[PDB]
């Protein structure tokens, strides 16, 4: 699957809903074909693999134990509760394989809020005792670097990737282990609402003048003012993002967001 | 003779989410099947006493594949509990982005999912890029240039002499494989449209995120409409009209031709993986109270009596437990619905899935683009007859040759064609509107302290919908019962086969060590079991 010249990944999928992967499939300048045939070496991707069943079992075991070396990107919490049994692959629990297989990456990247953070499947009362990557795997010395969001901007993930490629190391991180180049700001501060903020011109409601005016949306639930993500800045597709389609952020980079951040239309 | 024994294929990769497949094969043909579904997320139980607003939040991270449909689902669930009637607008930009999702969705589903199963990529190497030209521009009216696809043979080329095969590693077509039959110019060809469709899709999700804010996971629904009064603007409305254009173009040079030149080389596929029972919700409302009101139409069909299609009644539709890992053996309709989950392990007490087994008047039902296309066709639908008709008539099939998994598939291809043509029909109207001077998009409502409500989405795999019970302003229960979960749940407890296991029966295996033709019925009903499980 791999070897020579370019870096092998190997991404693995726990208890997720496929929106990570989905959003790296949106990758812009680079593109997702640049990506996989130029800039990296991806060696086991269940969405899009084409071995399926043992045959893929064999590519991610050929991966994992390359003499080379890889990087592991992993998408979704994982779930702990009853030892593990409400997630398997290849009738293995998600647990044992993360526990196998993340120690022996050259580097981790949890991949979306519910990797790094447990996420929306570890909202209470969490049926399903689902932890993010650091959390279940803190006793085997796993530190994964958090690119947190629901799903996250994927100019935050190929960007820690370069860097890491370049530079032989993770960016500088915050005290969620998030890199701080991308989430070292409040995607409030960075909110063309933010004059409206300051001025005490919040919309009502969604219907109202004030909404379409352009208000801000704290009174209606916005949790940009307790959320880092570069959301503002960048956008999503290279368009848009969630204040400037008139709804107020829910939070969706933020640990344990789904108990915290709601009711998402109340502050 | 040929295998005799079990075949399993954990994981089914090229899918959404965590399944495993279990056959038996006798004399090289499946006798029997089992669908698995290996992850539980329980976001029912999560949502149990929250506020039903958020309800949309949390279920649309059932899926990000099928991103939009559940909060589509939910925001129309608690829109008809508070009984809010949304506005002309709001409907039609909820309309607008669901269109899109189907494009984006269809569009990565053939070439980014199921086109392995059907295409030796490594075989294109061999091709000689000036015939495969000519062949590409004898399908469609885009022309393409032997010095294009050489472009293409070129960048493989150096992919693969790297010996590092990435996500061709261990394919079933490397060394050649007996089920695969195309020939090496068709293999360059798919093979080019495959990366073109890695960069045309970025546009066809681009295309959700300027009324929705961002894909995946959309954010411009609220209980009583939308919020991107931006959507209004010519110049989102422009920019939003400039991707669709181009993914409409896709769709109809690129994806369509594509899928008829496979379908005709493996027309021995209109004889396995067809089904019995059908059940489809409708989408593209004009009024959202009325799904008859839906651009298609809602309908149930038994044993492919098409003459006879069955209005909707959305009480004959329970959710079996007997062979999924949840307490007991009750069905339940869904708005007296339970998810207490019990796991046996494999075959544990005949229990075999964490989906459970929604079956309609007792029966298992296929629900998708197959069901939608055959039920409108069925019902007159002036373009799902127009273009499947034209696809009949190119490969030299007669209809039965739909009950089937190339059928199933050439369906996907048809409700692309039709939604992307329908896409811009809507537009128009939708700027029709505006021109009206009607610029309302949210309207005002009230909670009720106790209430049901239901939403309807015909999702890209089909009939989705969600149910909530409200009690003292909060979720008392709130159940989802999703397109995979009818086409790839267990059996129910009258021991019926799920579509998707019936549909394996009679499959030929040629080589146990790869089955690449499990995968190929599997994968035409394009599974998310994220979506089914939830
Ligand atoms: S972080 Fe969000 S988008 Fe990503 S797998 Fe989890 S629920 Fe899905
Ligand atoms: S809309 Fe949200 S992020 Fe923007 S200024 Fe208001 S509170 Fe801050
Ligand atoms: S909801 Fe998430 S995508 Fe950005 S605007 Fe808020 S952190
Ligand atoms: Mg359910």
């Amino acid at each position: 699957l791999m070897g020579p010249r370019r870096p092998s990944v190997v991404y693995l999928h726990n208890a997720e809903c496929t929106g990570c992967s989905e959003s790296v499939l949106r990758a812009f300048e680079p593109y997702i074909d640049t990506l996989i045939l130029d800039t990296l070496s991806l060696d086991y991707h269940e969405t899009i693999m084409a071995a399926a069943g043992d045959a893929a079992e064999a590519a991610l075991e050929q991966a994992v134990n390359s003499p080379h070396g890889f990087i592991a990107v992993v998408e979704g919490g994982i779930p702990t509760a009853a030892n593990g049994i409400y997630g398997k692959v290849a009738n293995h629990t998600m647990l044992d394989i993360c526990s196998r297989i993340l120690p022996k990456a050259q580097a981790v990247i949890a991949y979306g809020t519910c990797a790094t953070f447990g996420g929306v499947q570890a909202a209470k009362p969490n049926p399903t005792g689902a932890k993010g990557v650091n959390d279940a795997l803190k006793h085997l010395g796993v530190k994964a670097i958090n690119i947190a969001g629901c799903p996250p901007n994927p100019y935050n993930l190929v960007g820690t990737i370069v860097y890491y490629l370049k530079n032989k190391a993770a960016p500088e991180l915050d005290s969620l282990n998030r890199p701080t180049m991308f989430f070292g700001q409040t995607v409030h501060e960075q909110c063309p609402r933010l004059p409206h903020f300051d001025a005490g011109e919040f919309a009502p409601s969604f219907e109202s003048e004030e909404a379409r005016k352009g208000w801000c949306l704290y009174e209606l639930g916005c949790k940009g003012p307790v959320t880092m993500n570069n959301c503002p800045k960048i956008k999503f597709n290279q368009t848009n993002w969630p204040v400037d389609a008139g709804h107020p952020c829910i939070g969706c980079s933020e640990p344990d967001f789904w108990d915290a951040m709601t009711p998402f239309y109340q502050n | 003779s040929s295998y005799s024994g079990p075949i399993v294929v954990d994981p089914v990769t090229r899918i959404e989410g965590h399944l495993r497949i279990e056959v038996e094969v006798e004399n090289g043909k499946v006798k029997n099947a089992y669908s698995s579904s290996t992850l539980f997320r329980g976001l029912e139980i999560i949502l149990k006493g929250r506020d039903p607003r958020d309800a949309q939040h949390f279920t649309q991270r059932t899926c990000g594949v099928c991103t939009y449909t559940h909060a589509l689902a939910s925001t129309r669930c608690v829109d008809n509990a508070v009984g809010v009637h949304i506005p002309k607008n709001a409907t039609y930009i909820r309309n607008l982005v669901l269109g899109a999702q189907y494009l984006h969705d269809h569009i990565v589903h053939f070439y980014h999912l199921h086109a392995l199963d059907f295409v030796d990529v490594t075989a294109a190497l061999k091709a000689d890029p000036a015939k495969a030209a000519k062949v590409a521009s004898s399908i469609s009216p885009r022309k393409t240039t032997a010095a294009d696809l050489k472009a293409v043979q070129d960048k493989l080329k150096t992919f693969v002499e790297t010996g590092q095969l990435g996500p061709f590693t261990n394919a079933y077509f490397l060394g050649g494989h007996p089920a695969y039959y195309l020939d090496p110019e068709t293999n360059l060809i798919a093979t080019a449209h495959y990366l073109e469709a890695l960069r045309l899709q970025v546009k066809a999700a681009r295309a959700m995120a300027v009324f929705g804010a961002k894909n995946p996971h959309t954010q411009f629904t609220v209980v009583g409409g939308v919020t991107c009064y931006d959507a209004l603007t010519p110049q989102r409305i422009a920019e939003f009209e400039a991707l669709w254009k181009e993914t409409k173009a896709f769709v109809d040079e690129v994806y369509i031709p594509d899928l008829l030149v496979v379908a005709a080389a493996y027309k021995d596929w209109t004889q396995y993986g067809g089904t019995d029972n059908f059940i489809t919700f409708g989408e593209f409302p004009k009024d959202e109270y009325d799904l008859n009101s839906r651009f298609f139409k809602p309908g149930v069909v038994f044993k492919r009596d098409f003459k006879n299609i069955k209005p909707f009644d959305k009480m004959q539709i329970e959710e079996h437990v007997r062979h999924s890992w949840y307490e007991g053996a009750e069905a339940r309709h869904p708005w007296k619905g339970q998810t207490q989950p019990k796991y046996t392990d494999l075959h544990g007490d005949d229990r075999y899935s964490w989906m459970k087994a929604p079956r309609y008047m007792g029966e298992p039902m296929e629900t998708g683009p197959l069901a939608q296309v055959l039920i409108a066709y069925s019902q007159g639908h002036p373009k799902v007859k127009a273009v499947t008709d034209a696809v009949l008539a190119k490969l030299g099939v007669g209809p039965e040759a739909l009950f089937s998994t190339l059928g199933r598939t050439a369906a996907r291809g048809i409700e692309t064609a039709v939604i992307a043509e329908y896409v811009g029909v809507m537009l128009q109207e939708y700027k029709d509107n505006i021109a009206k001077g009607d610029n309302v998009i949210c309207a005002p409502w009230e909670m009720p302290k106790q209430a049901e409500g239901v939403g309807f989405v015909n999702a890209p795999r089909g009939g989705l919908s969600h149910w909530i019970r409200i009690e003292d302003g909060k979720i008392g229960n709130f159940q989802l019962v999703v397109p995979s979960t009818w086409t790839l749940g267990p059996r129910c407890d009258k021991n019926k086969l799920s579509p998707v296991e019936a549909s394996l029966i009679g499959t030929p295996v040629a080589d146990a060590k790869r089955p690449v033709e499990i995968l190929r019925t599997v994968h035409s009903f394009d599974p998310c079991i994220a979506c089914g499980v939830h």
